[PDB]
RNA sequence: UCAGGGUUCGAUUCCGGAGAGGGAGCCUGAGAAACGGCUACCACAUCCAAGGAAGGCAGCAGGCGCGCAAAUUACCCACUCCCGACCCGGGGAGGUAGUGACGAAAAAUAACAAUACAGGACUCUUUCGAGGCCCUGUAAUUGGAAUGAGUCCACUUUAAAUCCUUUAACGAGGAUCCAUUGGAGGGCAAGUCUGGUCGCAGCAGCCGCGGUAAUUCCAGCUCCAAUAGCGUAUAUUAAAGUU
């Protein structure tokens, strides 16, 4: 039906100056690949697009102000924006690494229980955490500003209340079927 | 600079780009399809054909070694194509009165390298690829 | 498990006689029960009986916690025998279909076609 | 001396010697193989004077 | 595809048009110069007791041929709509499944402690040295912990089923529940390492490598790039202010 890409690649191939700076963001965060990167620099550099006409349009005409105002309210409701701001001069002043801060695996060590970051992505895919009421799997989630006060453990799970996982239990039945009775 | 800057010189300016565009090397064989009716090919990327006998072609100076090729008759227009055979022992892997399947080196119409008069070369003998029979994970069908 | 039938959208679908709502279900460690025990609440709800109710749907959610459906209660059995799909009548038994497959009709048909006045060979007969 | 045609193929590729040394060490990948990339290359933290080294040296 | 101006493509899901082997003529009807109607000629091809008779897949499947090049002689009118004298009948329209690395979105292939060396802020000490913190890989075994990949009863899905989601019971100690595709002289990210070959064999888009001391060939080890993708050929745009 319809489709399109979520990214773009690099004009050069290499390039000694743009490979470290790709290399050493995927290590702070625990991110895959480049395509996971460059994913955040399309929608950005889309951001940057779009804001860069409306400065360009006269000062109060009426198609300047209903899509500036419906702009920025969301850049905040994702929270990597002020409202102490709220002008669109301050969309060119945004930049990549603000847009991570705000992705799940990244508030799950940042704010809540884990070891390194490469330790709380394993936890959001083994199904350990939820948003509110609702498991998730995914952590690319970026999270609205209002949900970062319900990031909580799942409600079934080892980690907290619910059923043991078959290491702990399998161990148990070797209290019965391994030195209990074999 | 040095031309002509009317307000109603449209016809003037589109029609003058009309013909010193046909000066353009690459321009002039698109248009003028001259490129399809040469060429041995039909525009595909690819084509099939018969082996007619194995060849060795000297190569051009300053190097000198001997190339290996074959010769090749076409399927579906019956002419005559001289086409490399890529890395060492894939001559042994060709075997003449078979099919073949032949392709561009690359360069899209000019002769590659420091052998002369070749322009094609070889990928697949019989369902079956040039790397697969030379590593070694396939064996020939026959 | 103790589960919760919980209303969503009513309506009194008088030109068909019939109420139809949303069937909301939360399940706490389960998920995706029978229809027909889902029904029976229902049937003690709105005390109507449970051989007019008829449900469907009943998709369920990730991590479970809740699955949706859709429901119809008839005031009679009659309104729902009458108006009712065959396949949601025969869903829990008292219809059927034969008929027979596909294909044996056609063959037939163009068989029929090539004779005129009888017919009856063919139509028990080949 | 060259002695049965210089025109013979699969000459170089039928007098060498074969030889190996396959792997029983599992490789990683995926995040991993990144993260060892990180560590190995910036947080160490190693360097010293103006030097050309590369990643590489086996000489 | 693209800064601005453009360039290139449009058989192909919507709308309009033209045509049902090639030509011509015509019947019926409100509407057709109709081909799932008819008549003739021409090119084909079938049956025949040789007197005659019958045919047009650029409809859905399927076969032969052609080529570099393209799927099941599957299930069904439940949805969506249409047709009829009709609330009831019919529909290869259409829906459903199969094949499917054209292409697009999502994101697993091991995370955490013990010991072990290793680094540096910090502390003590004239220094040596010692303590200790933050972390790092890396050896040695392990230990505890976790999960779907698979296998699979049940529910659900639907016309009937599959898939998906939901849930029993089994399901991880790294030797296997195994990531590959290209490259390492320069352009261009990575070996003036080891063995073999000696202008031979081969590599090389380009510039150039090989004539017995090959950082470029054939192999081993190591390293680099991208990654469930990567390479190659060809059309074409940007690069091209070289239209």
């Amino acid at each position: 039906w319809v489709c399109r890409k979520t990214y773009v690649t690099p004009r050069r191939p290499f390039e000694k100056s743009r490979l470290d700076q790709e290399l050493k963001l995927i290590g702070e965060y625990g991110l895959r690949n480049k395509r996971e990167v460059w994913r955040v620099k399309f929608t950005l550099a889309k951001i940057r697009k779009a804001a860069r006409e409306l400065l360009t349009l006269d000062e109060k005409d009426p198609r300047r102000l209903f899509e500036g105002n419906a702009l920025l309210r969301r850049l905040v409701r994702i929270g990597v924006l002020d409202e102490g701001k709220m002008k669109l001069d301050y969309i060119l002043g945004l930049k990549i690494e603000d847009f991570l801060e705000r992705r799940l695996q990244t508030q799950v060590f940042k704010l809540g229980l884990a070891k390194s970051i490469h330790h709380a992505r394993v936890l959001i895919r083994q199904r350990h955490i939820r948003v509110r009421k609702q498991v998730v799997n995914i952590p690319s989630f970026i999270v609205r500003l209002d949900s970062q006060k319900h990031i909580d453990f799942s409600l079934r799970s080892p980690y907290g209340g619910g059923r043991p996982g078959r290491v702990k239990r399998k161990n148990a039945k070797k209290g019965q079927g391994g030195a209990g009775a074999g | 600079m040095g031309k002509c800057r009317g307000l109603r010189t449209a016809r003037k300016l589109r029609s003058h780009r009309r013909d010193q565009k046909w000066h353009d090397k690459q321009y002039k064989k698109a248009h003028l399809g001259t490129a399809l009716k040469a060429n041995p090919f039909g525009g595909a990327s690819h084509a099939k054909g018969i082996v007619l006998e194995k060849v060795g072609v000297e190569a051009k100076q300053p190097n000198s070694a001997i190339r290996k090729c074959v010769r090749v008759q076409l399927i579906k227009n019956g002419k005559k194509i001289t086409a490399f055979v890529p890395n060492d022992g894939c001559l042994n892997f060709i075997e003449e009165n078979d099919e073949v399947l032949v392709a561009g080196f690359g360069r899209k119409g000019h002769a590659v390298g420091d052998i002369p008069g070749v322009r094609f070369k070889v990928v697949k003998v019989a369902n079956v690829s040039l790397l697969a029979l030379y590593k070694g994970k396939k064996e020939r069908p026959r | 498990d103790t589960v919760t039938i919980r209303t969503r959208k009513f309506m009194t679908n008088r030109l068909l006689q019939r109420k139809q709502m949303v069937i909301d279900v939360l399940h706490p460690g389960k998920a995706t029960v029978p229809k027909t025990e889902i029904q029976e609440k229902l049937a003690k709800m709105y005390k109507t009986t449970p051989d007019v109710i008829f449900v469907f749907g009943f998709r369920t959610h990730f991590g479970g916690g809740k699955t949706t459906g859709f429901g119809m209660i008839y005031d009679s059995l009659d309104y729902a025998k009458k108006n009712e799909p065959k396949h949601r009548l025969a869903r829990h038994g008292l219809y059927e279909k034969k008929k027979t497959s596909r294909k044996q009709r056609k063959e037939r048909k163009n068989r029929m076609k090539k004779v005129r006045g009888t017919a009856k060979a063919n139509v028990g007969a080949g | 001396k060259v002695h049965g045609s210089l025109a013979r193929v699969g000459k170089v590729r039928g007098q060498t010697l074969k030889v190996a040394k396959q792997e029983k060490k599992k490789k990683r990948t995926g995040r991993a193989k990144r993260r060892m990339q990180y560590n190995r290359r910036f947080v160490n933290v190693v360097p010293t004077f103006g030097k050309k080294k590369g990643p590489n040296a086996n000489s």
